[PDB]
DNA sequence: CCCTGTCTGGCGTCCTCTCACCCCATG
DNA sequence: CATGGGTGCGCCAGACAGGG
């Protein structure tokens, strides 16, 4: 009876490595809840278990509050202090109440609350101790297969889930099968599956390589990037600081044994291992393997790279359904345009001709001088307007007066182009002039400007009949806007 | 809900016996017209014109 | 459904009707096969006799389809192995 | 107390031509007969026409 | 569990593995608890409600015997007042003194003082008798009762159901015209007549020429005659008519016949009994018809002529649905019909899966025991007579006897797979054990 | 239906009146009602102006009677410490 | 608890699931027949009247047992062997066992009969539809002899129904009952007075010619029109209906 | 042994619904 | 306490005597 409480507390404390205090607090809450259910009225109840005897006293708790909303469970601070002057806001006032007999009903409630406390203590500490597993490749047994997810048993009442998107496209699991996967997220669904496991994401590939390649687990080789088409093909980029170690050779292993072990675990996924380079162009050449790259052109402003290949290698460089270029682009972070050497030259000739036409049209220069600007690397009016004067003065035949005139023309061309578009639609010119009339939204200003009504004066000159076809403009609203425009233009 | 209430059955019905007797009409010079004479039998809780109006 | 007269007109024994319709309803209920006639949320028994009345099911066609869809499963297994 | 089950013609299964079958639900535990009898007696004679 | 054995910690007793469970009762009947009896074998502690019933019955018997003494003492004092009307009467002096001394007043040795002495003997007998009988009645209430071997207390509770009527009860007249009441129509659908009143019950005419009980039609016509006289009394009384016209009509309705036995006259009822006799006749006039010396046809006709009913007994009746007349006028009247206690919510029963018998694993029999209907031998013959073979196999292996077969069946039904795993009847194994328990060696070959 | 329907167209600021009630109408325990009467609290409008801290100073008013008063006031949508401007109305000042 | 959602569940499982009704003294095989349930507010099994002549079941306090075919082969045996539409001939002979018993033959015998004068004596009618229209409106009587024009379908070819239309000197009730007869039977099956032997051989000739399904639907239409016109008949029994012979006392 | 009288056995409708009561006796 | 100590049914039918 008495000594049995101590023996139970000691057995549970030792078996679940849990603080005795946390078990008692929970038993007190369990007994309070079991007591509340025996009364027809909603009462507040505190239970206190004596830590030496295992005896327990049950109260009618009265949550000491400032304002009473529930007179059956709450008492004012003034009324609580009339019974005991030591009470504060948030304390409990008690009332001698018959403790519930410990029948198999309370026993079952106590068992359930202990089990729940162990899930939030023993199992929580087990998950904390398995900080590596929360991130590394956990191993589970398939408990249940549904259409949209697989429930894994990890042991110790821990359940994990693999979602349909987190599976490989050709995997078929049965109840009782062993499955490995990366624990990529821990949420708070204690009841059910709080653990989310992936086999499809790139982290599964990284951690399989960490286990299979000791040199990655020892931090001698680093995986810098991983790009993956799950169950089909992946690319990994590897670097080492030790010049004595070939990082690609280490990840492949003797006759490919290491990469084949990882591929086999991923259902026969093809894995390319590439050397990481700190030069983006050299890294993209490596990422494009097994296709040979002839030339690369880098557009830093668009964050894009044009990759020229021999006409025989084009199909290999793109890969089946663009898989090779897509995985290389995801691995590099660059947008990759794969074309032939002939197509790249034709593209550059078309861009050079478009730049020459743009410069000839807007800068009032001859085609010979526009060609020199494009040969010196200028492709946009913005570059010519904003580039440091020193770079323009390095061009053979440019003097300081001609560079100043060229920049002034480039700035004037940009201003004209911007103003034209803003007046054609409702970007700035019609979004201020035509939109001056109170009531003009940006959409209506662009609809007006599409009819050639670009200014508040143009609107003041219109009739209601001239605007009647504008979708969303009633004759009354047209008349109000024309009158508002006339009041500002003619009577302001 | 308490033990002291007593529930009787509820016959919410004011009328007892409704008998119509159709008969020939002569007030109007036009013949082949009919008169509908309805003798109801109320228990006093319903006015007869109110009964025929609700019906 | 009221009478089963034409389901005996097409299977003359009136006892083989029960075997063929039971085999058909066991294929439709637990095995998860689609009915060959569009239903009206009838139970699987009436859908079985309704397929019998169309003529598209009797014991000959059921043996033909079980042999072909057993040979298909073993052919899929053999082409998966070799 | 004056709130009854207001009915409606859920379907008009007009069988073939010059023939319909109009079903009306739901009525009270006794109003099917009074509407059937009223419509039956009126259609029979009251309804006018030429012949 | 540790928490189940921790009953001793917070409380005591022992362990909680023991199945805690309160004897709760089954369904099928409503009611209102009208009377509770509690009997206690002597020695057992009476609880608070048994002491409440003991105080209640002590109080009832105390009040009842005290009212016996008070009522018989009131009759005795009324006798004393009736005796002292003459012979030394005191008109004012009688109620000045308390009432228990009505004997020592001025009166000589006569029959009256002798009678007051005899009433004093009776009164003192009632006093000492009331003392000893109240002591004996407290003994009868307070004592225990001899009961069954090993029972503490018996609680008896009286539910009082009120069963109305429904489609399925059995009603019948007094001539053999039985019948299950089949539809409880609304008021409007009933065939009414050209006065307005709906008929209550519509029987079937075709039961008369085959089942030759022609007496029910004469009973119907004479009942309509009786109610015609009752309606004429109700009409002559609802109009607040003086007693002369009521006397006239009641006398004409009581003469009305051949040489008969009754021969009453209302000239010796004195104008107040005739109103109360008409208060009792207004719901109909009762008519005696002795067994083999009864009312002939012409007397029924002459009594139907006294009321203004049609002579042939048949009123033309309209319809409730169509509102148009039934051709060939029909017979209405009053028949005296009885409800029989073969009700329908005492016969109706249904069983999915209940308890099973012990010696042969088949369901129990009856309704109080929640049982299943006997699929008897002739029904087995009637299913052999069709070609139904699987229906009979599950009708005597799966649904009835084989225990593993029926648990497989219950799992298969709640999972949607209609399929039976047959097995063997367990009662056939009982047949093997009973034949094998003789010197006979029955087996199962192969 | 048109014929049959045409053949039938000739037939077819001190709260409110609750503040003016006496405290006895609140169904309070005989203890709570007698404690309020001892402090000259006669109307519900007088009770609603008093704070919980003021009611606890009243002789013989316990924490239990204060909870009863709150639960009863809450059942009527009233709370302790509401300020009524112009209470008591001149209609009550003459009793 | 019997919540509000289990009654829709119940109307889902009852549908297309036959039950075996069984009278307690089952003597022959027609005393176990399989029906489809229709749910009843009540506590009494409602049993179709024609089927009663098979069970020897009156309604004077009788009781019946219901049994549920659990498995799937048993549902199919209840529908395909033991269904009540399948038992329309007694196995002891060739006589139909779904013969109309007592109210319905009175309704027919009052309907198809004649009297020498009624409303609409000897008027001429363009079809059975206006025969029923003249009976309902109140212009003729149910038994009033009349020339109608009926179109009887005689199937004299090899499975082809040939229409022959003619004027039969008949009554109003015989035309109204001709609206219910299926196509292949001749008009002379209703031209007589239709007692009980005549309606039994009517259903028997319908079963021998047109097969099972018109005979089931025609047995139901017989029962419905017999009950309806027996209700319209008002065929009571009185004390005056038993006519004493005037010659009885002189014979005695 | 061939017929005659006797002596014992085997059997007689199906479903249901209540009720009442189940071994003394005693050294 | 624990054990142990009526006399109103009627037919069929075959086996067992019983004459014959
Ligand atoms: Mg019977």
């Amino acid at each position: 009876m008495n000594k049995e409480i101590l023996a139970v507390v000691e057995a549970v404390s030792n078996e679940k490595a849990l603080p005795r205090e946390k078990i008692f607090e929970a038993l007190e809450s369990a007994l309070a809840t079991a007591t509340k259910k025996k009364y027809e009225q909603e009462i507040d109840v505190r239970v206190q278990i004596d830590r030496k005897s295992g005896d327990f006293d049950t109260f009618r708790r009265w949550l000491v509050v400032d304002e009473v909303t529930q007179p059956t469970k709450e008492i004012t601070l003034e009324a609580a202090r009339y019974e005991d002057e030591s009470l504060n806001l948030g304390d409990y006032v008690e009332d001698q109440i018959e403790s519930v007999t410990f029948d198999r009903i309370t026993t079952q409630t106590a068992k359930q609350v202990i089990v729940q406390k162990v899930r939030e203590a023993e199992r929580a500490m087990v998950v904390d101790q398995f900080r590596e597993h929360e991130g590394e490749i956990i191993t589970g047994v398939v408990k249940k297969v549904n259409r949209d997810n697989i429930s894994l048993d990890l042991g110790n009442n821990a359940e994990a889930v693999i979602l349909r998107e987190d599976m490989l496209p050709r995997e078929n699991f049965r109840p009782g099968d062993r499955v490995r996967g990366v624990l990529y997220s821990v949420r708070p669904e204690a009841r059910g599956a709080q653990l989310f496991v992936t086999r499809s994401k790139p982290e599964m590939l990284i951690e399989l390589f960490r286990i299979e390649v000791p040199e990655i687990g020892e931090e001698v080789i680093e995986i810098k990037a991983a790009a993956r088409d799950p169950g089909s093909r992946a690319k990994i980029a590897v670097k080492t600081n030790d010049k004595r170690i070939d990082p690609v050779g280490a990840c492949v292993g003797m006759r490919g044994a290491r990469v084949q072990a990882v591929s086999t675990e991923l259902g026969g996924e093809r894995i390319d291992i590439v050397l990481w380079d700190d030069n983006p162009a050299q890294f993209v050449i490596n990422a494009m393997a097994p296709a040979d790259v002839a030339s690369i052109v880098v557009d830093e402003d668009k964050h894009t790279m044009d990759i020229a290949v021999e006409a025989g290698n084009l199909a290999q460089a793109i890969g089946r359904n663009g898989q090779n270029v897509r995985l290389a682009s995801q691995l590099s972070g660059w947008e990759l345009n794969v074309m032939t050497v002939d197509d790249l030259q034709a593209k550059h000739q078309a861009e050079a001709h478009a730049a020459i036409d743009t410069f000839t049209k807007y800068l009032d220069i001859d085609e010979d001088f526009a060609t020199v600007l494009v040969e010196e690397g200028f492709s946009t009016l913005e570059e010519l307007a904003y580039v440091p004067m020193k770079e323009l003065l390095e061009i053979e035949g440019l003097d300081e007066p001609t560079v100043e005139a060229l920049r002034e023309r480039a700035k004037n061309a940009l201003a004209t182009i911007a103003q034209a578009q803003e007046e054609s639609l409702g970007d700035n010119k019609p979004a201020d002039d035509l939109l001056n009339l109170e009531g003009v939204d940006r959409d209506l200003a662009f609809k007006l400007a599409a009819r050639g009504v670009c200014t508040l004066e143009d609107l003041a000159e219109q009739g209601i009949d001239d605007l009647a076809d504008i979708e969303g403009l009633t004759d009354e609203k047209a008349g109000a806007l024309i009158m508002a425009a006339r009041n500002i233009c003619w009577f302001g | 809900r308490p033990i002291g209430r007593l529930l009787v059955d509820a016959c919410y019905s004011p009328v007892e016996r409704i008998a119509y007797n159709v008969e020939a009409a002569r007030v109007e010079q036009r013949t082949d017209l009919d008169k509908l004479v309805i003798e109801m039998e109320t228990n006093g809780t319903i006015d007869p014109e109110e009964a025929i109006r609700r019906a | 459904r009221v009478t089963v007269q034409d389901a005996v007109e097409k299977i003359g024994n009136r006892f083989d009707l029960v075997l063929v319709a039971a085999r058909r309803a066991r294929q439709m209920q637990v095995g998860g096969k689609d009915p060959l006639v569009p239903e009206e949320n009838d139970k699987t028994t009436v859908i079985a006799l309704r397929e019998i009345e169309e003529g598209l099911i009797n014991n000959q066609i059921l043996d033909v389809r079980e042999r072909q869809e057993q040979q298909e499963q073993e052919a899929a297994e053999l082409q998966a192995v070799t | 107390v004056t709130e009854f089950l207001k009915p409606r013609l859920v379907d008009i299964e007009q069988v073939s031509s010059t023939h319909a079958k109009v079903t009306l639900e739901p009525l009270e535990r006794g109003f099917g007969h009074t509407l059937g009898n009223a419509l039956r007696r009126i259609l029979l004679s009251s309804m006018p026409g030429c012949a | 569990t540790p928490e189940e054995k921790l009953l001793r910690a917070i409380f005591g007793e022992k362990a909680s593995d023991v199945k805690d469970s309160s004897l709760r009762v089954p369904n099928g009947v409503s009611g209102t608890v009208i009377d509770v009896q509690v009997f206690t074998r002597d020695g057992v502690e009476k609880d608070k409600r048994a002491l409440e019933i003991e105080e209640m019955q002590l109080k009832q018997a105390k009040k009842d015997l005290s009212e016996e003494l008070q009522i018989l003492e009131a009759g005795l004092f009324s006798r004393i007042r009736a005796v002292l009307v003459a012979g030394g009467v005191e008109a004012e002096k009688l109620d000045k003194l308390p009432r228990d001394r009505w004997l020592e007043l001025g009166l000589t040795d006569e029959e009256k003082q002798n009678q007051l002495e005899q009433l004093a003997e009776q009164y003192d007998e009632l006093k000492h008798e009331f003392e000893k009988k109240l002591e004996a009645k407290r003994r009868k209430i307070t004592q225990g009762d001899d009961l069954a071997p090993g029972v503490l207390k018996i609680v008896k509770v009286y539910l009082a159901v009120k069963r109305r009527i429904q489609p399925g009860d059995k009603m019948a007249g007094r001539h053999g015209n039985k019948g299950v009441i089949s539809k409880i129509n609304p008021i409007e659908d009933m065939p009414y007549d050209e006065n307005g009143t709906p008929v209550d019950i519509v029987l079937n005419p075709l039961g008369v020429p085959s089942r030759m009980n022609i007496g029910q039609i004469l009973e119907t016509h004479l009942g309509m005659a009786a109610k015609g006289i009752g309606d004429k009394i109700n009409a002559m009384l609802k109009q607040q008519q003086e007693v002369a016209k009521l006397r006239e009509f009641i006398q004409r309705a009581y003469d009305l016949g051949a040489d008969v036995r009754q021969k009453v006259d209302l000239s010796t009822f004195s104008d107040e009994e005739v109103m109360r006799l008409a208060e009792n006749l207004r719901k109909g006039m009762p008519i005696a018809t002795p067994v083999f010396d009864g009312a002939k046809e012409a007397e029924i006709k002459e009594l139907l002529k006294l009321g203004d009913l049609p002579t042939s007994g048949q009123i033309r009746l309209y319809d409730g649905r169509t509102g148009e007349q039934f051709e060939r006028p029909v017979t209405v009247g009053y028949m005296y019909m009885l409800k029989l206690n073969h009700l329908v919510d005492d016969k109706m029963h249904a069983r999915s899966t209940g308890s099973y018998s012990l010696v042969t694993q088949q369901p129990l029999g009856g309704k109080a025991q929640f049982g299943g209907q006997r699929f008897g031998e002739m029904e087995v013959w009637a299913l052999e007579a069709y070609g139904a073979a699987y229906t009979l196999q599950e009708m005597l292996t799966v649904k009835s006897d084989d225990v593993n077969g029926r648990t497989k069946m219950y799992k298969n039904i709640v999972d949607g797979n209609h399929q039976m795993e047959p097995g063997m009847p367990e009662s056939f194994n009982v047949l093997l054990k009973e034949i094998r328990s003789l010197g006979i060696n029955i087996e199962l070959e192969d | 239906a048109t014929i049959l329907a045409e053949q039938l167209e000739a037939f077819v600021p001190e709260f409110d009146p609750i503040l003016l009630r006496p405290v006895d109408d609140l169904e309070l325990t005989v203890r709570s009602a007698n404690c309020l009467k001892a402090e000259a609290i006669h109307y519900i409008g007088d009770l609603v102006q008093r704070t919980e801290v003021e009611l606890l100073k009243t002789p013989n008013l316990g924490k239990k009677s204060l909870t009863e008063i709150k639960d009863v006031l809450a059942s009527r949508g009233l709370s302790l410490g509401m300020r009524l401007e112009n209470w008591p109305p001149a209609s009550i000042a003459d009793e | 608890r019997e919540e509000a959602v289990v009654w829709d569940i119940l109307d889902e499982v009852i549908r297309e699931h036959p039950v075996l009704l069984n009278r307690a003294p089952t003597l022959h095989r027609l005393g176990i027949q399989a029906f489809e349930p229709v749910l009843i507010e009540g506590k009494a099994i409602q049993l179709h009247p024609l089927v009663c002549a098979a069970y020897n079941a009156d309604f004077d306090g009788d009781q019946m047992a219901v049994h549920v075919p659990l498995t799937l082969e048993a549902q199919l045996e209840a529908r395909a062997l033991m269904m009540s539409t399948n038992n329309i001939l007694s196995p002891a002979n060739g006589e139909p066992i779904i013969v109309p018993s007592q109210d319905v033959v009175l309704g027919l015998y009052y309907m198809t009969r004649d009297c020498v004068n009624a409303k609409g004596e000897g008027m001429v009618l363009t079809g059975p539809k206006e025969a029923e229209r003249l009976y309902r409106s109140g212009l003729a009587s149910l038994h009033a002899r009349v020339k109608v024009r009926i179109t009887e379908y005689e199937k004299d070819a090899n499975g082809e129904l040939v229409a022959k239309t003619s004027l039969k000197d008949t009554t109003v009730g015989r035309a109204i009952l001709w609206m219910i007869v299926p196509k292949g039977l001749p008009y002379s099956i209703v031209n007589q007075a239709l007692g009980k032997k005549a309606i039994s051989k009517m259903l028997n000739t319908c079963y021998r010619i047109l097969g099972l399904k018109p005979t089931v639907i025609f047995a139901d239409q017989i029962m419905y029109t017999g009950f309806a016109y027996a209700a319209r008949s008002g065929a009571s029994v009185g004390i005056d209906d038993m006519v004493i012979p005037e010659k009885k006392h002189e014979i005695i």
